[PDB]
Formats: structure tokens, sequence, C-alpha cells
């Protein structure tokens, strides 16, 4: 209680650089897990098509895959536009 | 004929030397403090291209500032002997010029000339800063009247 | 006309370095109540010419206790690396679009040790042999901090393409995002160029000069040219890295003017710092970075690598 | 390996990189992905001292894809004969070979 | 003709190595290594290895810096050796020059040099591969995969560097 | 500010890429024809080259597999002009 | 196998000779030793860039990181024989005899 | 009297000024008024090579639109 | 063993060989003699295990003039300027010391105005000499600006020195039996203006040096001198006052 | 070509400067100039003796940190990966190991410049 607070105060006075570094570091690990946008960053990275989306051979009974690149169905990234 | 070109070229060279002489400080006594006053704001040696600070390897002029004792003499000799050409040595102060107050001492040489060639004799005890500065200007005019390549061409 | 562009890069940098030797003697003097050089031409404009001519026609003394090979090679390395390290700079259109320009230039920045060591040892003097190791330790121990600072800053840029750095800043000055980092970076820059607060190699009481002791005239002036070219080059690096500017592609001159103004301001800050501060001690000099700078730099790098992930704001790779 | 903990306790530790037909970053195939796929799927559950002879033609096709020893030697022979007869001067390369 | 540069980059690599290994003064071996590394950075670079070339540039021109750092500290003496001091070093150097010269002369005549393995003297420009890269450098992306697929590699390395600083502590501790 | 600007830059990159995917098929369709043109030109020319040599089976494939491989760039830019091969290999590396 | 492979392999062979055939210096020998790994580093990067071995692109730096560590201790050992013995000249390096 | 420094850096500014437009203008001079087409990836290099081939003058920065085709 | 095995001495039982020739050395440094960072003349033959200095050995005599031999050939009136040229940053203080000795021998006291002029100009000398010490110290440490900023004021002091005696440095002013001659008219007013203006630059120097991080760090708590060990060593002046002994000849 | 042309231009330019520097001026070439220098004296019998030192440890920990700096260099490319979570944890491991090596260097004297 008192000892911990006094030690924090002394560190903030004796080696201020050490406490600043330790603090900002300790944040650096625990925020990314807590933050609700890292999944959105994963979505950012998966969104970028570095290579060609090679099509699939059509044979019937794939309603999920759009027939045309202008078709409504299929993966969409309107969240990317709003972001 | 060749005098025109060689004179213009060597005039350029001696001007460049004249406006960029670099003192090798070397203050031994109160003459050092007066020289330091001469580099102070008021007179501002550094304005004329003189730089005051200079290692003995990169320097053009030695100011023998103060009394030169017997124990000092070998050190001053080794300093000047290492000084690159051109090397004009100015002696400031009655003590360095010859003898001084302590002329008839037992461990003080009776003049920097007996140790090292002196190019400009600056008198004063101490020579008031502007008198030193005037000696520097006299050395500058001496560098102006320099005919190295003329004598080479007319050897 | 490529070689013409090269020459238009070297030669103006040479005049810039030349007149830096005048602007420093004027700025310092005015900072300490001295008028500065104003006798050689108007306002001392011609003074750098005279000293350059003197040093060219000053006798270059051969160090008798030396192997001339390194006594000649070290100025070559120091000067040539300093100039070729200007090659990939983002002027509105950088001369050489090297995909790893920042890493390219950081790697070449480490090469100044390869002039310092040969100068300090080949000249074969006590001051030289001391100052060689001391300055080498300085610059190598600050190169690491330069490296992590560069990486942490770049983690928000996107890549090592140094032309896209402008595209990174565009809206806001990058210092607004990494002012704690830049404050270290700038200072480490001050350390790497061996300037009065952090020089430690001159030390005109116990090292006198450190590396440029026995060097005289021309090879001696070449190391000054390297030193006062690294000033401009690293101040320009910091200028683009943190002090961004506008660049309209239809008007390239605008970014050029803004960038040169930033470089001049930063160099004036260099002269400003040196004209005031005392000089570090080797003990404190390495205490400053090992004990204090490095942990903060590590923590800041951790912060600046975690930050783009949590904000879902990773910079574009291409 | 001597004590293969990798497949016993069930994880890859180094097998991801061992060969170049594995899942490369962003599907960047190797130079000889087809040949080494052929070789690997040829020699699977067969035994090294038995598979080295059945999967031979695949193996040297793989090695020639890696090094191009035979193909570059063929090119060297072609260049040799071309320069020889050009120096001794019979025909001229067609304009596609000049510009 | 700057065609053969991709060849000569290796060639200056060889004879800068021999003098580096000619057992001269330690700094002259260092100079040989320095020119060898500088010319080998071009060898990796013109093959497309921009990042790896600049990487070896940086780390290696720091690494020879530190091996210098003790050469003037724990390796100098009253009379440092010179690249012309010992007589045998010249013989080592010239034996360095004539071997690969004879072999390349053969590879220029027969193109089937029999030394050790099988080699062809028909330059190096052939062995490159046609293709593309889209909008990503293969080398950079591969070295970036260290933090996604290099699961074990970074772990074992970082552990080794920690153990390395520990042993560097302990051996030089001086009781 | 950097968060929003970097999101916009990601938007620009996906747009530029989408252009790249849009135009990739045409570049592929010109490239295979161009490479096959080099191969056929080299084959016809080398056929005349190899008539005199007693043992050189024309157009042979060193590979036992019948599957087509990407031409090794050597036979691509073979007897071609030295500048053509110099560009084809070291242009990207040498370009600034 | 083109001439670049010959050159770096041949450079490694003479590095083997130079380090292993000691002349009189320990520091220069470990210098030859670290040049050895430079030759191997270049050699390794060659095939890896050549064959589009995308993963193996990280092997050189990995190969690098350990190798300097060796030199990191090598020269570190060099000082420890040096302060007592005086030099790195390995001909006094004889105390351990029997 | 700080303005005495103003000439001193002014030429200095000009000294750093020249590398700015000189590289900027020459690029614009060389590439038909367009700025240099930076090729940071092999796709850019392939585009530049196809532009050079299509130009027919071995000059990539020469560009022809639909008027060149049917 | 056959033959050469004879020259194969058994190893010791500790497994440590008898420590070889003593290489312990501290690499003597001469640290001079020109070395203009000593006011120009000095020699320090230093013995150091690298950094921590083990044992120094200053060599004074590098500016040796036979002044103490020179005095007993001139009269006291002729002997006065030696003291002026003796400690050339505190001229009038040395002249005060010598003159006070002389007319202490003579059982003579200077007139009161002579005493007041003496103390006023001795204090101006004190200002000059302290400016010397602090500014040149900052120059050694690295600070260049406080040198010139206070040296302009030192020149202003030199103007007063010139206006009273006749030379800006070596006054020969304070003679036995009172000062040589009266001050010029208007000198007091100029002294008044300078004194008004001086504190605003004294504090200005303070702010640059006092609270600065690196001025303190290079200087704070380096080379402590014990108060007891200070006075036995013959230390005096601020050297004593720095340690803590309340002693000052001006008061006691 | 281009880049190599710039490197060639710079090295030749530098060599012309050093050639004019070392050849143009004239020297009388007298013996006593060769005497070496130390603040007025010569460096007695030193300036090549083995340098009994202590900051060797700082010099070597430089290199040991430089390897890890090389290891963490690929980060800007690495941040462009699909599995960002693993990259985050493992890069954080690398910087934590940096800090731990520095801390062990710290408490166990180490980076403390030896006396
Ligand atoms: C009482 O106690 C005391 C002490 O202790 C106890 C002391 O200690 C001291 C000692 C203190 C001092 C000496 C104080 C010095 C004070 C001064 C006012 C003098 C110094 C003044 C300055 C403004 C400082 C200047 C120093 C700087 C900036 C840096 C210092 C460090 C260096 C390494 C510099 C050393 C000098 C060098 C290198 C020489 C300079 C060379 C050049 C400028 C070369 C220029 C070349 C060119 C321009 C080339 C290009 C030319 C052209 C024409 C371009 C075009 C050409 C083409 C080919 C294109 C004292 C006095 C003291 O009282
Ligand atoms: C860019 C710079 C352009 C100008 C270059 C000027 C070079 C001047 C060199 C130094 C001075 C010597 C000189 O001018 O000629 C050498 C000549 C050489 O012949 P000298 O006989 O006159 O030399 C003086 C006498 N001895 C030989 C004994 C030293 O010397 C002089 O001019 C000095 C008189
Ligand atoms: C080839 C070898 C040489 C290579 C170097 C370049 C060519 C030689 C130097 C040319 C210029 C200097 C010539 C000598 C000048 C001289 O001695 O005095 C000059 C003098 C300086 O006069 P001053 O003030 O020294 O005069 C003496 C003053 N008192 C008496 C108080 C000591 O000025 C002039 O002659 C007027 C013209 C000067 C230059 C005009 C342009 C200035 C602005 C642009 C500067 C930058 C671009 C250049
Ligand atoms: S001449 Fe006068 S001021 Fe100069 S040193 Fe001698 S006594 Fe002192």
């Amino acid at each position: 209680a008192g000892r911990i607070a006094s030690f924090l105060k002394n560190a903030w006075a004796k080696e201020p650089v050490l406490v600043a570094s330790f603090a900002i570091g300790g944040l650096a690990i625990i925020l990314p897990s807590l933050s609700p946008y890292t999944n959105y960053a994963i979505r950012i990275n998966r969104a970028t098509p570095y290579n060609y989306p090679v099509p699939l051979r059509d044979d019937g009974n794939m309603p999920d895959v759009p027939s045309h690149p202008q078709d409504p169905q299929g993966p969409s990234l309107e969240w990317l536009k709003n972001l | 004929r060749g005098e025109y070109v060689v004179a213009k070229l060597d005039d350029l060279v001696n001007w460049a030397r004249r406006s960029s002489l670099w003192p090798m400080t070397f203050g031994l006594a109160c003459c050092a403090v007066e020289m330091m006053h001469m580099a102070a704001p008021r007179y501002d040696m550094d304005r004329f291209g003189v730089v005051f600070r200079a290692s003995p390897r990169q320097s053009d002029v030695m100011i023998v500032a103060g009394t030169l004792t017997n124990k000092m003499a070998p050190a001053l000799r080794k300093v000047y002997d290492q000084m690159p050409e051109p090397r004009y040595v100015v002696s400031m102060g009655s003590c360095a010029n010859g003898g001084g107050y302590y002329h008839y001492s037992y461990s003080v040489v009776r003049g920097c000339d007996r140790i090292v060639p002196v190019d400009i004799y600056v008198p004063g005890c101490p020579p008031t800063a502007e008198a030193l500065l005037y000696g520097i200007l006299q050395l500058q005019r001496k560098i102006k009247r320099e005919k190295r390549l003329r004598i080479w061409y007319r050897r | 006309m490529f070689m013409i562009n090269i020459l238009s890069l070297i030669i103006p940098i040479l005049l810039a370095v030349a007149f830096l030797t005048l602007v420093e003697r004027k700025v310092l003097g005015y900072m300490q109540l001295r008028k500065g050089p104003n006798v050689v031409g108007p306002y001392g404009l011609l003074q750098p010419i005279a000293d350059a001519l003197k040093l060219v026609t000053k006798e270059p003394l051969r160090p008798g206790t030396s192997s001339i090979s390194m006594f000649i090679i070290a100025p070559i390395l120091g000067l040539s690396l300093a100039l070729t390290m200007w090659v990939p700079l983002p002027m509105p259109y950088p001369l050489i679009n090297m995909n790893l320009g920042v890493l390219f230039m950081l790697a070449m920045s480490s090469l100044a040790v390869y002039s310092i060591l040969w100068s300090g040892w080949a000249s074969n003097s006590k001051y030289a042999l001391i100052g060689a190791l001391r300055a080498v330790a300085q610059t190598i121990s600050y190169e690491v901090t330069l490296a992590i600072i560069l990486l942490s800053v770049l983690l928000m840029n996107g890549s090592y393409t140094l032309s896209t750095l402008i595209t990174t800043q565009e809206h806001i000055w990058m210092i607004f995002t990494s002012w704690p980092l830049a404050m270290m970076w700038f200072i480490s820059t001050l350390a790497e160029t061996n300037r009065a607060p952090f020089d430690l190699t001159e030390g005109e009481s116990e090292l006198v000069s450190g590396f440029n002791v026995e060097y005289a005239a021309g090879p001696f002036a070449m190391f000054f040219m390297a030193e006062y070219a690294n000033i401009i080059m690293m101040n320009a690096f910091t200028a683009i890295l943190f002090l961004g500017a506008s660049h309209d592609p239809h008007t390239p001159e605008l970014y050029t003017i803004n960038f040169v103004l930033k470089t001049l301001a930063l160099t004036i800050t260099f002269l400003w710092i040196r004209a005031s501060y005392p000089r570090f001690r080797y003990d404190q000099l390495m205490h400053l970075l090992w004990k204090s700078f490095l942990p903060l730099t590590l923590a800041l790098c951790m912060w600046h690598i975690s930050l783009p992930i949590m904000t879902a704001s990773i910079p574009p790779q291409s | 390996p001597f004590f293969d903990v990798q497949k016993r306790l069930g994880l890859d530790l180094d097998r991801w990189m061992t060969i170049q037909s594995a899942e490369q970053p962003h599907k960047i195939p190797g130079r000889c992905h087809a040949f080494e796929k052929e070789w690997i799927e040829c020699a699977h559950g067969i035994g090294g001292i038995r598979a080295e002879k059945e999967c031979k033609i695949e193996f040297d096709d793989f090695v020639e894809c890696l090094l191009r020893q035979k193909t570059m030697k063929r090119l060297s022979a072609i260049k040799r004969q071309r320069d020889k007869l050009i120096k001794e001067g019979k025909y001229t390369p067609p304009p596609h070979h000049l510009g | 003709m700057t065609m053969y540069i991709a060849f000569i980059l290796s060639t200056i690599f060889v004879i800068g190595f021999v003098g580096f290994s000619s057992k001269p003064s330690p700094i002259y071996g260092g100079l040989g290594l320095i020119v060898s590394g500088g010319v080998g950075c071009g060898i990796v670079l013109n093959f497309g290895g921009s990042f790896l070339g600049l990487m070896v540039f940086l780390i290696y021109l720091g690494g020879m810096l530190v091996v210098f750092g003790y050469t003037t500290a724990m390796a100098t003496e009253m009379y440092p050796e010179v690249w012309v001091s010992n007589k045998t070093v010249f013989g080592a150097f010239v034996s360095g020059l004539m071997m690969e010269f004879c072999m390349v002369y053969y590879a220029l005549k027969e193109e089937e040099v029999e030394i050790i393995f099988k080699f062809n003297g028909l330059g190096d420009w052939v062995i490159y591969d046609t293709g593309d890269s889209g909008f990503f450098s293969e080398e950079a992306m591969g070295i970036a995969a260290l933090y996604s697929y290099g699961t074990w590699l970074v772990i074992v390395t970082g552990w080794s560097l920690l153990i390395g600083v520990v042993v560097i502590m302990e051996i030089t501790r001086g009781n | 500010s950097m968060m929003k600007w970097n999101r916009e830059r990601r938007r620009l990159q996906i747009e530029d890429f989408e252009a790249r995917i849009a135009l990739m098929p045409l570049f592929q369709a010109e490239k295979d024809r161009r490479v096959l043109q080099m191969l056929r030109e080299n084959l016809e020319e080398e056929a005349i080259i190899m008539k005199d040599v007693p043992d050189w089976k024309v157009g042979e494939s060193v590979f036992h597999t019948t599957r087509w491989v990407t031409p090794m760039m050597g036979e691509l830019y073979g007897l071609r002009t030295n500048e053509e091969i110099l560009s084809a290999t070291y242009g990207f590396i040498w370009y600034t | 196998m083109p001439l670049v492979y010959m050159n770096i392999i041949m450079a490694f062979a003479i590095a083997l000779a130079g380090l292993l055939m000691y002349r009189s210096h320990l520091m220069s020998s470990l210098l030859c030793l670290e040049g050895m790994m430079l030759s191997l580093f270049i050699m390794s990067t060659l095939i890896i860039l050549n064959t589009h071995f995308t993963l193996a692109n990280m092997m050189p730096i990995i190969l690098l990181v350990f190798a300097a560590c060796e030199a990191a201790l090598g020269l570190s050992l060099l000082v420890m024989v040096s302060n007592t013995y005086g030099t790195d000249y390995v001909q006094n390096l004889n105390l351990l005899q029997c | 009297m700080w303005f005495e420094i103003l000439p001193g850096i002014a030429v200095m500014a000009a000294c750093l000024f020249i590398p700015g437009m000189a590289t900027a203008h020459i690029h614009k001079f060389t590439n038909g008024g367009k700025e240099k087409r930076v090729a940071h990836f092999s796709y850019q290099w392939n585009l530049m090579e196809r532009d050079r081939c299509i130009s027919g003058v071995n000059r990539y920065h020469v560009t022809k639109g639909l008027e060149n085709i049917d | 063993p056959t033959k050469e095995t004879a020259h194969w001495k058994p190893p010791p039982w500790n497994d440590v060989d008898p420590p070889k020739d003593t290489l312990v050395s501290n690499l003597t440094l001469n640290f001079g003699p020109q070395h203009p960072a000593a006011h120009g003349v000095l020699r320090l033959v230093m013995e150091l295990s690298g950094e921590m200095v083990r044992k120094c050995d200053p060599h004074i005599g590098l500016l040796h003039r036979g002044t103490e031999k020179l005095i007993e050939y001139k009269t006291y009136l002729q002997a006065l300027p030696y003291f002026d040229r003796l400690d050339y940053v505190s001229m009038m203080c040395n002249e005060q010391a010598y003159s006070l000795a002389v007319e202490k021998l003579l059982n003579i006291q200077p007139p009161p105005r002579a005493q007041w002029i003496r103390v006023l100009f001795g204090e101006i000398t004190r200002l000059l000499n302290h400016i010397m010490a602090v500014t040149t110290h900052a120059l050694d440490i690295g600070a260049m600006t406080p040198f010139f900023w206070m040296f302009e004021e030192r020149e202003k002091m030199f103007e007063f020195y010139e206006r009273v005696s006749g030379a800006r440095m070596h006054a020969a002013y304070i003679r036995p039996g009172g000062v040589h001659q009266d001050l010029p008219l208007g000198l007091l007013d100029d002294i008044y203006e300078f004194s008004k203006n001086f504190s605003f630059r004294i504090d200005e120097l303070e702010e640059m040096l006092t609270n600065n991080r690196i001025w303190r760090n290079r200087t704070v708590d380096i080379g402590v001198v014990t108060a007891e060990d200070a006075l036995n060593y013959g230390f005096s002046g601020v050297m004593l006052r720095g340690s803590g002994i309340q002693w000052d000849l001006r008061k006691t | 070509m281009n880049i190599m042309l710039t490197l060639l231009t710079n090295v030749t330019l530098a060599s012309l400067l050093v050639l004019i520097a070392f050849w143009l001026p004239q020297l009388n070439a007298y013996s006593e100039k060769t005497s070496p220098y130390e603040c007025g004296f010569d460096p007695m019998g030193s300036a090549r003796l083995p340098f009994s030192m202590k900051f060797f440890l700082v010099a070597i920990t430089f290199l040991l940190f430089d390897l890890e700096i090389a290891l963490l260099l690929p980060l800007p490319w690495a941040s462009q990966t699909n599995n960002l979570k693993t990259m985050l944890t493992m890069a954080l491991f690398l910087l934590i190991l940096l800090a731990a090596s520095l801390a062990y260097e710290w408490t166990q004297k180490g980076l403390e410049w030896a006396e």
C-alpha cells in the first residue's frame, strides 16, 4: 500500500526515464489484446488482393460465389469504406 | 609576358594566405590574457578571418605571448619546428621580444628571437589588445607584399 | 544528361558546405556578441574561398611514423561516403529511387567509423589513438539508437521507400506523432556528427582533436568537408522525416523551397545548441544512451509497433 | 529426426520451411514447385533406398530445374557453334536478333 | 562492355578475399574482407537481393568495425605488421591470383572445368528466371515471414542472444 | 490524423490493386504470346544453326517430363542483341 | 553451375586455407573465420534468391545472427588470452602442453 | 544586427536550392514533360517495358492513346 | 620418456601457472607542455589505469622567472611592478598586499581616501579575477558564450584601469603610503552605471550554468575535498570556503 | 549503370581532391618535421602500445545488440501479414528480449563502463 506508492514516487523521481519506459512498454503489450480494432486490422490485411483471385470452374450449385464481378452476392468490404 | 599571369596568380595566393592566418595562441603570461581580451567581443579578432583557436599542425602564425623561460625553450622549439610552412611568428610583449622586466634573470631567455625567428615585433607590457591587432594587420600587409611565384619565375 | 544531374548534386552541396563554414562563424559570433567575418568581401561572403585556397596551398605534411596508404584512403572514404550518402534524398523527385533508401543511407551512415579508425591509427599519435577509439565508440553506440528510432518511425510510414515518406506526412507533421522519438533522434544525430555538446573527440584539453590531428591542408580539409556535409545531410534527413512539407506534382519547386528552409532551420538549431551547451564527458556520454536513451527508445519502438495494430491503421506497404 | 517430437505431440516446428512447395507467403511459388511436387508425391511412404530408383527421372528433372546444368550446357554448345560459323562467316542473324 | 560485371563482381570478390586470407597485418586482412564484402553486396544486389545486400552491408561493416576495435586495443604492438613485411605473403597473394585465373581461362576455352564439381563458363546472366512480382518484393516478403512462420527461429535466436550476452558477461568478467 | 489518413491510403492501395487485377489478364495474354514468339524464333533460327552439327537433335527437351515448363530466360534472350539481354536481366535492378 | 558459384566456393576454399593454415596471428585467423561465413552467406543467398525459396529468404540473416555471435565470443576470448600473455601471437600459446 | 547573417545563409539556401529543381526539371525534361515513372515493383517495370515496346521509339515516356489503335 | 620429454615440466597442483612477468602498467602521460588548455604553461606527468587517475605529478617552473631573486636588487619603489606582473588577473590585489607590507614596516598608515580607493579597486580586481576563473573554466568544460559575454565587461573594467593609472592591465597604482594619484573626474559615475548593469548579466551567466544539467553533471560532486584535510594542505580562499570552513581574511 | 555511375563520379571526384591536396603544395622536406607531436612534446615511446582498456565490453555488447537490431529490421514488411496477432506477440518477444539483455547488462555491471 504505502510502500508500493512510495516506491512508485521515488522511481518517478530517482529514475524518471525508467518509469516512463516501463509504463509505455507495459501498455504496449496489454492494449492490443484489449483494443477492439485489431480484428479490423486483420480484415485490412486480408482485404488487399496482392495476387489475382483465380476463378473457380463453374458447374452449378455454388450460389455463394458470384457469377460476375459486378454481382451483388459475394464478399464485400463496405466496412472498409466506412472505416 | 609571364609576369602578368604569375603576378595575378601569386597575388591571389598571398591574399588567400593573408586573410586566413590562424594563430597558434601560445600564451605564457599576462600577454596571453591581453590577447584573450583582443579576441573578446570588443575587438573581435575572429572577424578578420583569424581564428585564434588552432592546433599547431593546422596553424599559420605563432604569437609568443609572455615571458619565455629556459625550461619552456625546448617545447617552443619543438612546436615551431613542427609548424607547417608558411610560418610567421609574431612576438608580443617586451618580455617575448627581448628580455623584458626579467631581462637579467637566470632562467629566462633574453628574447624569442634567440629561440625562434620573429616576423613582427609587438611592443607593450602588455601590448594593449588593439596594438596586438595592429601587429596582426601589419603581418597581413606583409603577406600582401609576397612575391613567391614572381621570384620562382625570375630565379 | 544523367551525369549532369549528378554534378548538379555534388557541386552545389560543395558550395553549401563551403558557406556553412562562414555561417557557423557568423552565427556563433552573433550568439556570443561577435560581428563574425565581414572583411573578406561583402559581409564575409568571400571568406570561405580564402581559407579553402590557403588549405589547398598549405603544405600537407606526411606523418613520418605512418603508412601513407590509410593516411590517403581515410579522407577518400570520409568524403566520398558523405557525398554519395546524399544520393537517395527525396527532393520533390529524388535522384535515385532506391526502394530501401532509408536503410541504404542508414547503412552508409555507419561507414564514418571506417574513416575515423584509419585516421586515428595510421597517423600514429597518442591523441589520435585515443580519439579514434573514443569517437568510434561514440558513433557506434549511437548508431543503434538511430536504428531503432528509424524503424519505429518507419513502422507508420509503410516501407523503406524514402520517396513515399512525403506521402506519409502530407496532412500533419510527423513529429506530432513521434515528438518523443524525434527528440531522441535529433540528439543522437548531434552525437553521431561529433558536435560540441557531444563531440568528445576534439576535447581541447586531453584529446585536442582526436582524429584530425596530424592531418594537414587537403586531407585535413576533406574530413571537415565530410563532417560539415553530414551536418546538412542529417538535418535534411530529420527535416523530411519529421518536419513534413507540401508537394504539388505540377509545381515541384514548392517542396524544394520548403525542404531547404527546413534544412537551414535545423542546421541553425545545430549551431544554436553548440554555441551554448557545455561538452559531455565520455563517462556521461555513454551513460546518456546506455542508461537513459536506449530503454526509452526500446519502449517507444514497442509502443509504435503495437499502435498501428490496435488502431487498425497499418500503413500501406506499396 | 532422431526423436521426432514434432509429429508425436502434434505441431510443426521447422517442417514449414523444409521444402519449397509448402504454403509460401502470399502464395509465391518456388522456381521448381511443379518438379518438387512431382518428386515428393512420387516418393511418399516408399522408403528412401527404394524410392531413390523409382523416383529417379523426377529427381534429375528436379535437379535440372534447380541448376539448369544440361540446359545451360546446351545453350553453351549452341553459342559455340554460332560464334564459330559467324567468325568463319556463312549467314547473318535475322533482324529479330538485331533490332 | 559492362556485360561481364555480374561476373567480375565475383572475381574482385575472389582476389580481395585472398589478400584478406593472405595472412597480412590484421587491418589489411580487414581491408581485404571489406572490399570483398563491398563487391559481394553487388553480387547479391544485382540478383535481386536488395534487402539482404544492404543488410549484410550494415551488420558486416559494423562487425569488422568491432573486430578492429580490439585490433588497436588487444592486437597491436610496438611494430605493427605491414602488408609487405613478411616475404611469404607475396607468394600467398600470387598463388591467390593465378589459380582462379587459370581456371577461368579454361572455362573461357572449354566451358567444362573439371575442378571439384561441374561448372560452365557461360557467364551468369542465363541462370536468372523470367516472371514477375506483382506489387511485392519476394525477398522482403520472405524475410518478413519471420514473424509469422518463423515460429521457432526467432524464439531460438533470441534465447541464444540472451545466452550470448550472458557468456560475454561471464568470460570477460575477470573474477 | 495518421489513423484516418492511413485508412485512406489503404483505400487507395486496394483501388490501385483492383486496377492491377483488372489488367493482369491482358498482360498475361500478351506475355505468353511474346515468350512463345521468342521460343519459336530461337527454334527456327537454331534449326539452321544446327544442320551442320552431326549429333544435335533439333528442338530437343532436356526434361523427361512432357509438361511445359517456364522457359529458362537464357534460351529466351539467347542469340539476341547484348543490350536486349542486359535490359531483360538487370533492368529492374539497375533502374532508378 | 555458373562462374559466380565457382567464385564464392573458391573464396570459401581459400578462407578455409587462410584461417586453418595459421601463419602467426590469432586475431587475423578469426578474421579469416568470419570472412568464411561471409562467403557462405553470399553463397546461401544466391540459390535462395535464384529458386524463389520465399521462406528460406529468412535463413541468411538467421545464419548471420549466430555467426557473428561466434566472433562475438572469439575476439572476446582474444582479449582474455591477451591481457595475461600480452599479444595474440600464437606461438607463446604453449602453456597447456601436458 | 542579425541580418548580416542573412547573406551568409542566403547563398547557402541557393546552394541547397539547386539540387531541388535540377533533379526535378531534368526528370520533367527527360520524360516528355511527365515526371519520372518510378518502378518500385516488377509490375511497374513490366508496364514500363510494354510502354517502351508499344511506343516504337524505344522511349517509354512517349505515350499514344486510342488514336494509335483502330 | 625418450628425449624431449625431459623438457616437459609437470603442471602445478592448482592448475594455475606462476603468474608471468608483471604487465601492470598505467601508461604514463605527459599531458603537455605547450597544452594551451592550461593558460599556456603546465606539465602533468599522469599515471592512470586508463581513466581513473592514479597519481599525478604537476611540473611548475615552465614559466619560471627569477623574480624572487630579482627583488633584492631594486628598491621597493622599483620592486612594486613585480607584484603587478605576478598574479596577472588580480593586479591591484597583489599591489595592495605588497604596499600594505611596505608601509606596515614603516609604521605608516595611508590616508582614509587612499584606503577607500584601495578597497574599491581591489574589489574591481576581485570581479575581474572571478570572471577569469568562471569563464575560462566554462571554456575548458565547453561553454564558449559566457567567456565573451563577461569578457566585454572585463574590457569595461580595463577601461577604468586605464583611466586611473594609465595602463589598462598593469596599473602600478597602489604604492606604499597610499595610491599614486587621484581618480579622474567622472570615474565614479561610470563605475555606478557599470555596477547597475552588471548584476543583470551575472544572473544571466548563472542561469546558463547554475541549473544546467550537463554543467552540474560534469562538475557536481567531482573531486570532493574534506574540510579537515583542506586546511592542513594549506588550501586557502574559496578552496576553504567551498569545503565549509567559515574563514575570510576580509572579515576576520 | 545509373547508381554505379553516381558512385564512380563521387569516388573519382574525391580522389581528384586528395590528389590536388597531396601534390599541388611544395614542401622543403627537412628531417626534423618528422618528429611526432603531443601538446608541444612528442608522444615519447607510445601511440602504438597495446591499449589496456575497459570499454571493450561496451564495444562487444554493441555488436550483440546489432544482431538483434538486424533481426527486428524486417518489421515494416512484417506488419503486412494476415496473422497479425502472432506477429505482435513475437515482435514484442523480440523487444522484451532486447530489454532483458540490457537489464542483465545493467545490474551485472556490464554496460557499466568498466573501471
Ligand atoms: C585560462 O585558461 C584557459 C584554458 O584552459 C585552462 C583554455 O583551455 C584556453 C583555450 C581556449 C581557446 C583557444 C578558446 C578559443 C576561442 C575562440 C574565439 C577561437 C575559436 C572560434 C570559433 C568560432 C570556434 C570554431 C570551431 C569550430 C566550428 C569547431 C571546432 C572543431 C574542429 C574540428 C575545427 C578545427 C579547425 C579546422 C578543421 C580548420 C577549418 C578548416 C576549414 C574551414 C576548411 C574549409 C574548406 C572549404 C570551404 C572547402 C570548399 C571551398 C570552396 C571554395 C568551395 C568551392 C570549390 C569547389 C571545388 C567547387 C584558454 C584561452 C584559457 O584562457
Ligand atoms: S611583456 Fe609585460 S605583460 Fe608581457 S609577459 Fe612580460 S611582464 Fe607580462
